[PDB]
């Protein structure tokens, strides 16, 4: 379309800026004569003309307008302004605008009001104002609910739907008299009967603070709640389906929500300004949760918790997700990104701060340590590609809803969190939170870019007279404006350090230039024979310092507790000393750094920076390792070996090796739990136990196979008395299905269909994908596409579980190639989780044959495109090419190593 | 956003 | 290349015709300084000029010439002829010629002699004069041996290498003094030391009869033999590796060979004219066996037999293959096809007559009945395609060695046999063999086309005053010159019959025209309530006769004992009466016709001529069927259902149905064999037992899984005392591997590597492909390509076993697409078994996705082409298109039927 | 020929 016309460009003009809106919405929770669920609404937006213009361009998506005074909208003056007549309106679908063409120009610095009357489908599409459904017995309950982020507020009413177009909102919901209406604010006066029909009530809500459109929420339901005033005076309510609330499944959320909210208010010296914060769990929900200001929405599996059937891992998810969305009340709601390219200012912050809040609520769990696995090493996988992207992408590259949704990714979340963890480490959290309090105070009810953050952290540094090698801006710009991270290579003979951009494939082509030349300013912590040394700043590509020189038996390690976003390599003599330490007394190295040694070496091997046998040798000590973290780091790195080798001669020896390495740990837990009667007291030990069972069973430990099949059989014999502790259910279910046949699968499927807990249904849904039978995986794939069987919110997640099964690989890849339009159009091609599907189905590719299929897939689907999975496809191409070379270079050496070390 |  | 030049055309000119040859060959059974095994030879061919020509075009393949008197050959006169000087020679590689350009023209009806001296590689390529290798302890034994058919005589010496260029051959072999030289004839005088080197002997053989080049054999080895003069005075010797002969493993062959040879001599009133018939088993051999006149060659698994370790099925293979190659002494050697387009005159005859000979040797086995399954129904699968071919293809279509090798197929063999079975039935074998004796007498030492056969059968008909609806030629031309066969549809209400060309896909496009309009003249036998009726001849597309009318409870069936090459359909009322008979007393229908009812209905369902539920209903009675044949027919037809559905939701219910149907039979055999301590007395019951075990275990009968795993475990515990009866080994090994893991697989692989019987190695080799683990199948695929691990003769057979496994499908198809040049060039792209690989890898295809891969495979490999698999690719395209439609039309009905009938 |  003609790019010279403003209505064909994706960003709004800067000519108009809204001040406030009133919106009335009326959902119809029974189908009409067409079989459609609809909502009807009206709106008035008051806006200021900032530059004279003869067009009003406003967002509108899938809305039908009722003509009023001869046009789709009515345009009125404010404070004496006299707007021109409307010529005509048009709906421009690609850019999602209503365009009001005027007979003259509006006047600079004058206000106007525009009135609309409209209707949309209350679709089961999880976007905008939409419907969620559940059963209470045989009664169908239909809920009207919302998801606006990123670009769906415009699907419920016409609005200037960009985050820096903040305004106040005056919401009215018209709803059946028996149902409760909820929104961001509390109701304004009593709910009155609708004059035209007293079967409906009218509920008006108090005006919102100045806020972004993507944070609006409107909900109509018959949910129940539990409530408690938090110590900062804010009312907390936990809302869910009546049966869940009655069962007590909202009680854990009530225990933690107010205390975390108060904690954040104190920690950031910035009060939460609203009278209440409702948490509400929806049966149908696209994302995990969403921080709507005053009305935080969640999947049921993220908010509800059953102490008798949910696992410890589920409990950790609840407190962390609550902490995450509450963090956004400050980092996202009060202070908001200027535009989506800087999304990490919301998501990177919430991803870091969630640990502070969760740790406050559950101080015995030691959750902050999990950042190394769950954020740092998670994101380093994609951020070692040439086709990664900077934490802050240039704003001009981010224009379409697909491009926006694409950024809800490991970079914005986990690299965001990692860089903040590093910043907190070198500043101290006291100095960090001081600068953040200043940032929040200055920009409250406004919008920010990354530079605004540095300015306020600098103010705290300057006040404390902290000396750094340069300004906060110049340090942190290196981590924010260019992709990737360095490997720091130490020569302990001379004490020299050097850095270079770490790429998993040496031959990959970095085409994004960096004005910083892929050189970082790096805060380097270190230990020598277990004792922490003085901190160091690496500012150049190479330096020398006696901190990094050793002689005799001494070893050094850099990046104590992996606070810095970088990998570390050493001369091979220092590596050998580290391996000797691991054999002599592995407890002499901090637990996080044991995970580091394993994960860094495996990644370095891929990049041809150490021999692969060095990385495999780093796993030898695991036979006597009981800690969760180093085992999880090993299993994560070896996931790649499984993806590369589970269709090859290398796989037997790999499994034999893992069987050997895990058997003593498995036997330890068998004994320590009094033959699985008890679970460990400490959370990390609980997780270690689960990984020991999973690893033992996957790799053929006979005692494990007998245990899981025995327990599952006992359950089948007593379906209402499940003998499996909730912590063990995912792994027992999966392995019992893998070891069994049609009978076990059918039992688990019936349990899934009859489930009355999302946590239990989720474990069964993943387990069913563990069948070794191709016909069963094919049948299960057909169920994922049937919304009567698997909720749409869960379709692509279940497909991913199937493709992760070696027998499901060909099945799902062939399905994806054959059904691309269907998946793109109906299964979230422009939404948040689409990249996950592309990543999962392609990560096994290691052959020229598969590469050629992938290239042909790209060519064949040019016209449809790849929506929010566009970058993921480019990454899949890069990785596949790297994998072909890696398998060629490593398959013989790896086969020999596993064979010779598994005996 | 959690993406889940 | 320029088609106007005779040396660029594939058929020899008619200008020259050989009379006789002398050939001296000297293999070198140790490598030279280059690491090559070579043979050196010389030849003189005496030939007659039939039309004046200035060029001698003779076949030559991979031979290097030693210059003599200035040129590659020397041309001399005979009986006073005075040949022109040679200008120059050239080797034209595509058409495999040596071309001798002369300075003048040869004279019509004059003789000439051409002398050559040459060298070739004694390659491990199983073609021409080649090497076979075995170990005796740690000593490497190297054998020089031959395979000339179809077009490889020219790879050993220059010759006019077409079957109608018959000549006498005077063979001399020069060989190490300690090794025995063998050829078609007996030695002529004693073996003398070579003058140049007494470490070598010179063995000259008596002149052959007039014969075709493709029947020559030259063998040098240290094999031993057993011998016996047959009752017709012919000396029989069975030759094999010394250890096999010493063990007595040639004794069964000695028991049957002479008696069968004498039987055929009597039956066809035509003596075997040679003084001896040697049978020899080679460790490396492309085909199963080859009828070289006087020196019949075999794979070891086709000639040798160990009464303590070979199965009854193996024993049947030995007697049938011997009978087959002996049949060729008459049908192929004494009388030979004029050209390869009429190959059925050799192979169709041997395929029919083998049963007569085998039945003579083993009259209690009832082998003749097996023709229905092993020939008739086997070939009807491919002969129901639009891309099938006539029994006698027009000669002008068959030109290249690839096109020739392609015809060694189900049409030439099994349709050949089927049409001869039909002919014998309507003539009687007495009249048939009378006409054949006349044919053999007239054309002895000459060549024939299909018309020559009809003339001599007509002579017998005329002598017996037998009245037919027309001449033998006109009846049999309908079955010989057009592809396909009719379905005969009976309306029992009116007694009407009609015929039409049976096509598995109604929508397929028959592009080959027939001058007979796809109308046949059909000899129709029938039974009414079990009593045979008068014979009938259907000559038109439709007719009426009271033979085919029924009323009340009466049923009729056509094609008693399936002697005719046609399928039969009935009105649904007659089908229901047949199904009632099967429920009331299935023994009232002849056993062959029970197989017919099952196999015909399944094929008819595919063609949309009966509902699929009618065909499935015909299998209900199998629950009480104990006979081998009807069960084997059902399992063969249901193979298609497995191929279509074993990656789908239909597969569980299909397996449940087969489990139900086979359980009582399995339990019957468990009891009758005194818990597997004994095998049935009757051969067909032995086969029924094996199918009952195979079917029970494949479809999940728990008692079967326990039995096979238990037996295999007992064997692993006592490797030198195998507890599994030879009849049960293939199925026990396969299912024990399928049920087990790495340990069972590794045990079986070591047993294979250490095997000292081809029969035992073959069972293990197939079993190893039954692993359900993708990584194990991938590793095994890599072994098939390593000639140190799996003999080249067995490579593609093992690949086929892997692709037949549902888990091996994607693996092998992806491999075939990625390695086409390698397979084409090194794994027999121009040879006999290549079509089998294409057929096996594609027969599961039932999706648009797979069709598109197949079409792209065709496009991508245009330049290489598909050699002797060209027609198979066209058939695979046709079937895949039919399969997509069939699955769409049938998947729901079939799912429901198996679900509702399996309980 | 048997093809085998
Ligand atoms: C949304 O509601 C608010 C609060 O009632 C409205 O704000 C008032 O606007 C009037 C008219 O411009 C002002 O004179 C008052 O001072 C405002 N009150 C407050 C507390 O700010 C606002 O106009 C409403 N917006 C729409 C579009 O209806
Ligand atoms: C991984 O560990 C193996 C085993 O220790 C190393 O190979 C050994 O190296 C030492 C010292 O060079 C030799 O003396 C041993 O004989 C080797 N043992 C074996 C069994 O091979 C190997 O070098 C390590 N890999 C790397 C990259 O350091
Ligand atoms: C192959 O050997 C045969 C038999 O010794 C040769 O046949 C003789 O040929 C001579 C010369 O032409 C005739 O006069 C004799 O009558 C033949 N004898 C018989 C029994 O037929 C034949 O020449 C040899 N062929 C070659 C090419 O060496
Ligand atoms: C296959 O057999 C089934 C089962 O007998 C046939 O369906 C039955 O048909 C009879 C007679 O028409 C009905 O009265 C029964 O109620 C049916 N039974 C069931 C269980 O459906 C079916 O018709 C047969 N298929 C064909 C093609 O004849
Ligand atoms: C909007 O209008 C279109 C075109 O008339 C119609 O198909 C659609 O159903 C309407 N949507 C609603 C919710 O009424
Ligand atoms: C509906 O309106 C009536 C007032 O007429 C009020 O008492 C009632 O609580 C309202 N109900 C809800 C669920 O808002
Ligand atoms: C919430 O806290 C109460 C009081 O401390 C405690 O008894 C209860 O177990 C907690 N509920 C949950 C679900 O953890
Ligand atoms: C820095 O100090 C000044 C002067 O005391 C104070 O006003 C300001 O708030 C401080 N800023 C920060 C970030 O601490
Ligand atoms: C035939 O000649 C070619 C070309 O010199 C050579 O490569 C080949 O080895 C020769 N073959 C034999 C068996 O000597
Ligand atoms: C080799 O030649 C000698 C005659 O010198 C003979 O006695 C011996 O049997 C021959 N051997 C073979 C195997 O042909
Ligand atoms: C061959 O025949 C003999 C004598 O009839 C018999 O004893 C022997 O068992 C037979 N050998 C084989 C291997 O069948
Ligand atoms: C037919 O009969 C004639 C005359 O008796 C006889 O010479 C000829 O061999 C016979 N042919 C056949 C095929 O029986
Ligand atoms: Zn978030
Ligand atoms: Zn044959």
């Amino acid at each position: 379309p003609d790019q010279s016309k403003a209505w064909n460009r994706y960003r709004l003009p800067n000519t108009l800026k809204p001040d406030s809106y009133r919106v009335t919405l009326r959902p119809y929770l029974t189908p009409n004569d067409r079989g459609l669920y609809v909502f009807k609404g009206s709106s008035t937006v008051r806006f200021t003309c900032k530059e004279a213009t003869d067009v009003i361009i406003i967002h509108s998506k899938k809305l039908n307008y009722t003509l009023s005074q001869g046009h789709r909208v009515v345009l009125r003056g404010v404070g004496g302004s006299q707007p021109p007549d409307i010529d005509k309106t048009e709906l421009v679908e690609p850019t999602e605008y209503l365009v009001v063409h005027l007979k003259g120009s509006l006047v600079k610095d004058s206000q106007y009001e525009m009135d609309s009357e409209f209707e949309g489908e209350l679709a089961d599409d999880l976007a905008g104002f939409y419907r969620s459904e559940y059963m209470e017995g045989n009664v169908r309950k239909v809920v009207a609910t919302t998801q606006m982020q990123a670009a769906d507020a415009r699907k419920s009413f016409p609005c200037f739907d960009e985050p820096a177009m903040k305004a106040e909102f005056n919401i009215t919901l018209i709803h059946p008299k028996d149902l409760t209406a909820l929104s961001n604010m509390l109701p304004k006066g009593p709910s009155t009967p609708l004059p035209e029909d007293p079967n409906w009530n009218v509920t008006e809500f108090h005006t919102t603070p100045k806020m972004s459109t993507y944070l609006l929420a409107f909900i109509v339901s018959e949910f129940d709640y539990v409530e408690k005033q938090a110590s900062n005076g804010v009312l907390i309510r936990i809302w869910a389906r009546p049966s869940a609330i009655a069962a007590g499944h909202g009680d854990y959320a009530l225990n933690v929500t107010g205390p975390i909210l108060n904690f954040f208010a104190g920690h950031y010296d910035t009060p939460y300004p609203l009278p209440k914060s409702d948490q509400i769990g929806l049966p149908d929900f696209n994302a995990g949760a969403m921080e709507n200001w005053g009305l935080v929405t969640y999947r049921e599996n993220s908010l509800l918790f059953d102490p008798l059937s949910s696992s410890s891992s589920n409990k950790e998810r609840v407190v962390t997700v609550i902490a995450h969305e509450l963090a956004h009340q400050w980092f996202g709601n009060l202070v908001t990104i200027e535009w989506w390219n800087d999304l990490w200012l919301n998501e990177g912050f919430a991803s870091y701060v969630e640990y502070l809040g969760a740790d406050y609520a559950e101080p015995t769990w030691n959750l902050k340590d999990l950042m190394v696995l769950n954020d740092v090493y998670r994101v380093m996988a994609v951020d070692a590609l040439a086709s990664s992207h900077p934490l802050s992408t240039p704003a001009s590259e981010i224009n379409t809803p697909a491009q926006i949704s694409e950024l809800f990714d490991a970079i914005s979340y986990s690299k965001g969190a990692s860089v903040l963890r590093m910043l907190s480490s070198f500043l101290s959290e006291d100095v960090f939170k001081q600068g953040l309090a200043s940032y929040l105070h200055t920009f409250a009810y406004q919008n920010t870019i990354y530079l605004n953050l540095w300015d306020h952290l600098q103010e705290a540094v300057n006040n404390r007279s902290i000396q750094l090698p340069t300004t906060v801006r110049d340090i942190m710009n290196r981590w924010t404006l260019q992709m990737g991270f360095p490997v720091i290579t130490v020569d302990t003979s001379t004490g020299t350090l050097s850095q270079e951009h770490f790429l998993l494939d040496p031959d990959s082509n970095v085409t994004r230039p960096s004005e910083f030349n892929y050189v970082w300013i790096v805060p380097i912590t270190s230990i020598r024979d277990g004792r922490q040394q003085q901190d160091y700043w690496l500012i150049d590509v190479r330096a020398q310092n006696d901190l990094f020189s050793t002689s005799g038996n001494e070893w050094v390690l850099l990046n104590l507790n992996v606070t810095g976003y970088y990998r570390v390599n050493y001369d091979e003599e220092n590596w050998r000393k580290i391996q000797t330490q691991l054999q002599r007394d592995h407890s002499a190295i901090p637990v996080i750094n044991r995970a580091q040694i394993i994960n860094d070496a495996f990644n370095l091997a891929s990049a041809h920076k150490v021999p692969v046998t060095l990385a495999l040798n780093n796993t030898l000590f695991l036979i006597e390792e009981r800690q969760y973290m180093p085992w999880e780091a090993a299993l994560s790195s070896l996931s790649y070996f499984k993806l590369m080798f589970d269709r090859s001669e290398v796989y037997g020896p790999m499994k034999n090796y893992l069987k050997k390495q895990v058997t003593p740990l498995f036997i330890h837990f068998r004994n320590n739990t009094n033959n699985w009667r008890e679970i460990p007291e400490n959370l990390m030990d609980q997780y270690s136990e689960v990984n020991a069972i999973s690893t033992a069973c996957s790799n053929g430990v006979p005692e494990c196979e007998e245990m899981v099949s025995g327990l599952f059989k006992q359950w089948m014999e007593n379906p209402n008395n499940n003998p499996i502790h909730p912590n063990l259910r995912s792994t027992v279910y999966c392995n019992a299905i893998a070891q069994g046949g049609e009978e076990e699968w059918d039992f688990a499927w019936e349990q899934f269909r009859n489930a009355t807990l999302v946590n239990e249904a989720d474990k069964l849904r993943a387990a069913l994908a563990c069948s070794k039978e191709l016909w069963i995986l094919n049948r299960y794939l057909s169920y994922t596409l049937n919304p009567d069987l698997i909720r749409k919110q869960d379709a692509t997640s279940t497909i991913i579980s199937i493709t992760n099964n070696v027998i499901g690989q060909g099945l799902v890849w062939d399905f994806v190639q054959s059904n691309w339009k269907k998946l793109f159009n109906d299964y979230g091609g422009g939404s948040f989780s689409f990249s996950n599907l592309i990543q999962a189905v392609t990560r096994r590719f290691s052959t020229e044959y598969e590469l050629q299929q992938l290239e042909q897939f790209k060519k064949d689907n040019e016209e449809t495109g790849f929506g929010s999975g566009t970058r993921a496809l480019e990454q899949a191409l890069e990785k596949t090419k790297a994998n072909i070379k890696w398998v060629k270079e490593n398959k013989e050496v790896v086969l020999q190593w596993f064979t010779e070390n598994s005996k | 956003x959690v993406v889940d």
